[PDB]
């Protein structure tokens, strides 16, 4: 899960 | 729940958790 | 006259066979160990609970006799690391002189530790004085009990055998392990506490707890905030839901009173003539279910109450109850309950803040709570992209809160739906679809592989 | 020609006095570096940002020239690690060729970076290949851009030279810090740094959706969600300070980013036949910049717009240069919880629950700070709240605190009979409001102190 | 009546706040601590010097009682470790049953210290016999001793609450840092350091010989010497300050001391049958005794008068409380080199000569100072000297520097157009007198700093 | 064709027995090492220094080729670490197409190395760029000569191999000892530099130095204060009483011109065309014995001198001169010179500030001079109370001050006097008596036991 | 003598003696 | 050798  | 430090171990000073 | 005292001792082997928790289908690798016991009277021998842990086998031997017995375990406490032994029979005990137990020693008090030392068939001794009569812990991060602290250091082996007066009475359990030339020892009056628990109750019912988080007052304007007059009181901070408390006491509580004892600044209460204890102790020489009065000072007001105390309640717990650690295994997905145990093998990492914390700083909001994670995946068509997951708390199941693991699984048998959802801690979510899971079990299990998709205790059926 | 191109590559001396994170009208111990800069036009140095950090004086030395010559640093990038310098001479840029900037290598490509070792101040070379192009990680100040790994190690005082084409063009800037793995921030970054700065003055810095993703590689999760083809990422969060939240839900898919496909791994075309991280689109824009974004929202087709800014930190790496903020108040020391702060102390005397909140926790609104007391100045007032060390504070006299200078302004305005502060565990710390206006001086002009506050939080306070 | 002699014994809480050493206007991190005393009488407690060392606030705690106390430090032996604290509550002294002091004990004597270990605030006692008694090194302050050593090990906390004989008297005082090896200060040092208040309301200090002092083991070595007998010891070297400079001469050999004979090996009878080193008589005298000497000088018999003193030391290891002094001037940061100061950047940066100068050289003169460049706030009058640190500075415009107050002096009287530095290489750092002197303010109102020198440095300056 | 090249290389095999210089009647462990060599032309094989160091026996393997064969050391330099060595004959030389040296790189030209790696009998190569052209040191603390940096790291084995061109031409020889990614060669320019050192001298003469102690003046008012103009110059502040200058140049003098190249600020200096280069450079490029113009300016004053440059002397020395160090024992009290070997050896402890800083703060008064050490004191009945003595200095022996070991052993041959008085650096004395020390000879070799009571060098006969 | 530093590589910065 |  990454931050974008 | 949360925001504590529930062990009496990982605390220390002033705040402890009180019983046996 | 002086040996017939050490003749009340005796060594103790046992083999271990405890569960592995990172792959709880498994056993970790069975060994053997030595410690020390002694004769109490009756037909029971006493030793640290630690030395017969997880026990396969426990036998106990002589001083003097070449023979090995065989010995049974009674009842044991995990959180004062006591343990009970009967034997059989009759040859054993045949001449036996037993040991009994000494009152509570003062500072200076000469004492001698008698125990069986790691190798060599012959028995050593200790001799030093009682350096310091506090408050501890016995088991790591799980109570608080009286100790006494010894001017000698005492061997792994020596423990859990006797600590003697000079007059030939015991007054403790010899604790060690296994930088410091300072020796623990378990005194008697914990040992009563042990005993008489199991004579009512034919079972370990444990050391209460008060259930409240204190604040101490040595701040001149906090105790004039508080209204609280002279020097005494702790202000409660927090509160365990579980515990009667809570339904008692509120934050901003100062207590006052313990069974009409005082409570001062700092924790401590009268304890013997010269003497003061932390207020801790008090609350651990009763038993699980009993009632202090407690005086309180609520807004401005002196006011009495009742509490029932209860022995603690861990969200993570360090004591897995004995026995082996549940485990269900859906499509792969390998969930379990988050305990001490668990953290320790798998170490630092691996494990991660946010879960680290919780176990830390989390208390149970209800009874029979428990943190269920999602360990590892196993890999399969079924499961794929889910791989590479591990440690993960899971929060809900088809839109259900999960309370405990019993329930998890409950869920997944009356699951009739399409998709098996799974939302963890990260908001991530895990979909799975039934008829496939249930077509791969076979198959995911025969290839890691492992004999069931569950332990035991979740065949069983679920409650409320 | 050849020596032509290294005497635009200049070695950089750097003087750099830091705050004093714990007390922050102190300062910690200086320390000198060197490192690279080159001339990129105008009459502008390039370097990395963290060469000049908290510069107390910064000079360059031209090569084959035994002078040193004072630079001023112009503007820091950040989150990209850049900055520009100038010098004013007229000596240094007499004779001066400054670099072309190349275009992005392919792999393979031939690739030379010049700088300046650590000592001896010559200058070195060292030649390699363009191994890797991928989105990386950015001095720890994280904003993830593209990035070019290179063959060939590089020497800490080589960073920040440029890294050279065949062809003598300048393809990024050398970035390293202290293998046999070069890391060099690309031209299109470097290109990207400049057009900010050269509107508005001053760097704005790189802009960020504000969301939180899941890949979705499983069929199952796929047809639940009702996509059509695999292709979309899940949208687990929403930052509330960026504008996605007025636009975005948990629960979304995103399709299309202004018209190219998100794959169902988290990727995006790149250029020709390549593939790139879908976060490489994002950062290509400028803040302000309006995206178009395809979404599969319930099971339904969707098209929305946001507007794009930088990511609003809860906990900053930057600190905004020079002095942080700070209160005492009684002995109490205050300030903002940042990631410089985290380590002077490093991990211990922080504590499992404040690290956390510090690598998780996000801004609930713009400018919101989580205030720590650092440490207490034992004094009479105080008595039994010494020790007491890192610290979040929450509310003072049942105020809900949103930053340092809120808390600050509840203080001036206070006049109430007891300061009462509540922390973390629900720690509870009472002050006589009196006996703390008295002990004051006493307390800094003792333990001791320039003044009781940082000069920013005299100010009028906002809302 | 045993719980009697134990109420006599306190708990210590103490917050030490120490100077930085680099930069004296600061202060290194407070830290609290906890340690042990007794009562003495009068209103008297006894503890360790080391336990209020720095002392911001000192608490003490009665036995079975939740209450802390404010103590104030009275006086502090550093070079015994000694030191005495005041009360002020009437609760406390409140039913108080002081310890009395007993006599030196002998070898296998019984033996209980009482203290309070760290943590859990419950007194402690560990039994043991008397191991071993010796002269010793007191807190690397060093003045050598007569010390006891016990069977047992002492927990930090411990030092300095009492050792027990079996009979009840206090036979010394618990010291302890951070074996089953235990030491303490034996009631003879307390009590000379007691006498030694009471006069002249203040600790002046052991006093020494002022001699360095060579034993004759070797038949042929005393017989060059004209020695009679196997006795004696050798004077290798006398220190300048001492009044035995003007007594004694290298090469001297001294064999009786006050009419006791000194044996060849360094000793000395002790009591009854047992045998002392030398150092032990010197040590059981006082500052400003008159001591007298037996010599054998050329071949023959002498007898010298000596006043004693306590020893001069160049480089100090008690800075004597509070503010160390310092300069400034052109960002050049100017302090006295200290034992204190040598542990704080610990054994590097400073080195090997500076290392040694501290170990070796003696005064020449009564407040001689090594003065050492500590650093360089880097600033443009000082171009080209930052970097450059710990540096033991020599001559300021053609002037032996006797120490830093000698410094602060020519520095206002100078005048003249460049300050010349010049330091132990030989290393020269000129400035412009003007140029800084302009710098002043915008130098410490940089970096930033209360004053231009320590406090002390403003008075006028002696000879 | 391109093979042709690495069949000019050599593997070399060497045996070393160095000697202990704690103990220096005695001789280390004798151990095998390899390194690389190659044909520079002539009957010559050009290798480091440290590979045929102490050479009790040397062979070369020609490449492709089964036998060994023998090889002499000629000629070795230690400072700037090359060797020569001679070979025989007839069938290794036979059919030998050796390498021609090449000019001075640029940087970027492209580089490799070729040699023979530890372990294996197969050749090796690397390949990389010129990335740095500087002064460095070759051996440690000893001198400081022009060096290259590759992009490329070097086995240790692989030193003393040659250093391509893509030409083919020789550029250096590499260099490593036995954290980088970068390997050092030594220049063609130092090679010219030795060999024709050889030829005209027959012997090493060494790399002389200026004996000075520079600073650089970059601060606008040491300029002003000196006198300066422009930005050039570096001031002088300490000069070595055993070399030409200091009867030339003094302290407070500024460097400014040598050989009419101006020298800057910092330390710098014309080089080539783009290129700038340490001042130090210059000096290197000169031989024992040469005269330097040296433009400085005293005063305020522009004046030229003249400077005899000698190779440096080290008081405490890194070389030893090869060979063995000298000893001599006087009534157990064992005497050496402070080396830096001894003190390698002895490592930190036991060597002691005092001394230490000795061997790294102090220059040679004059030539010849030591610092005499008393290691260790064998112990018997004439030095009684001497034992447990450890490196210390010793200074006057009967009144005389100690030139060096020679002159001490000069001194106790001479010696007629009822003592021995040796005045060491605390001031410690010791005193003997000469009978009985002379008496105890023997018996205090044979104990512990010792060959001689000198080293060979010290019955030769003392000069002034 | 003494007070110098006499190795290269003992000193740093701006002090250096010169020579090969 | 000590200091006395």
């Amino acid at each position: 899960x990454x931050w974008x | 729940x949360x925001x504590x430090x529930x062990x009496x171990x990982x605390x220390x000073x002033x705040d402890x958790w009180x019983x046996x | 006259h002086d040996a017939s005292f050490l003749n009340a001792v005796v060594k103790v082997y046992c083999t271990h066979t405890a569960p592995d928790y990172s792959l709880p289908w498994q056993k970790q690798r069975q060994f053997t160990s030595t410690g020390s016991a002694f004769m109490i009277g009756d037909g029971k021998l006493l030793t640290n609970a630690h030395c017969v842990e997880h026990d396969t086998q426990v036998k106990v031997k002589r001083r003097g006799d070449d023979r090995k017995y065989v010995a049974k375990v009674l009842v044991r406490g995990v959180d004062c690391d006591i343990a009970l032994l009967s034997v059989e029979s009759e040859d054993f005990w045949k001449g036996a002189e037993p040991l009994r137990l000494g009152h509570l020693p003062r500072l200076q008090d000469s004492v001698t530790v008698v125990g069986y030392p790691l190798g060599g068939d012959t028995i050593s001794v200790t001799k030093g004085v009682v350096s310091r009569i506090e408050v501890t812990s016995y088991a790591h991060g799980s109570s608080d009990l009286l100790g006494i602290q010894i001017d000698a250091a005492i061997n792994p082996g020596n423990s859990g055998g006797p600590a003697f007066n000079d007059q030939g009475e015991c007054i403790g359990v010899a604790f060690q392990v296994y930088t410091e030339n300072i020796g623990y020892v378990i005194p008697t009056t914990v040992v009563s506490h042990f005993l008489t628990d199991y004579e009512r109750n034919g079972k370990y019912t444990g050391y209460p707890c008060l259930g409240v988080l204190l604040q101490k007052l040595e701040n001149p304007a906090l105790r004039e905030c508080l209204k609280v007059p002279t020097n005494e009181g702790v202000l409660v901070r927090r509160v365990e839901p579980t515990s009667d408390a809570s339904k008692v006491l509120k934050e901003g509580d100062v207590i006052v009173s313990f069974d009409d004892l005082h409570v001062g600044c700092e924790g401590t209460v009268p304890f013997r003539s010269s003497e003061r204890i932390a207020f801790r102790y008090l609350i651990s020489q009763k038993f699980a279910g009993d009632i202090a009065e407690i005086g309180i000072i609520r807004a401005g007001e002196h006011k009495k109450v009742q509490v029932v105390l209860r022995p603690r309640v861990h969200l993570v717990p360090y004591h897995i109850d004995g026995g082996q650690p549940s485990y269900i295994i859906v499509a792969g997905l390998v969930f379990t309950p988050l305990s001490e145990p668990l953290i320790e093998e798998e170490c630092e990492d691996t494990i991660g803040l946010k879960l680290l914390t919780k176990a830390r700083y989390s208390v149970a909001r209800f009874r029979g709570e428990q943190i269920v994670i999602l360990s590892q995946v196993l890999a399969n068509e079924v499961n794929i992209g889910y791989e590479d997951m591990n440690n993960q708390q899971v929060l809900k199941f088809n839109g259900i809160p999960i309370r405990n693991i019993h329930h998890l699984a409950h869920l997944i048998d009356m699951c009739k739906d399409k998709y098996l959802v799974f939302e963890f801690e990260d908001n991530y979510v895990a979909v799975l679809e039934r008829e496939a899971s249930n077509s791969a079990s076979l198959c995911i299990l025969k290839d890691y592989g492992i004999p069931s998709e569950r332990s035991a205790d979740l065949l069983e059926p679920y409650v409320d």
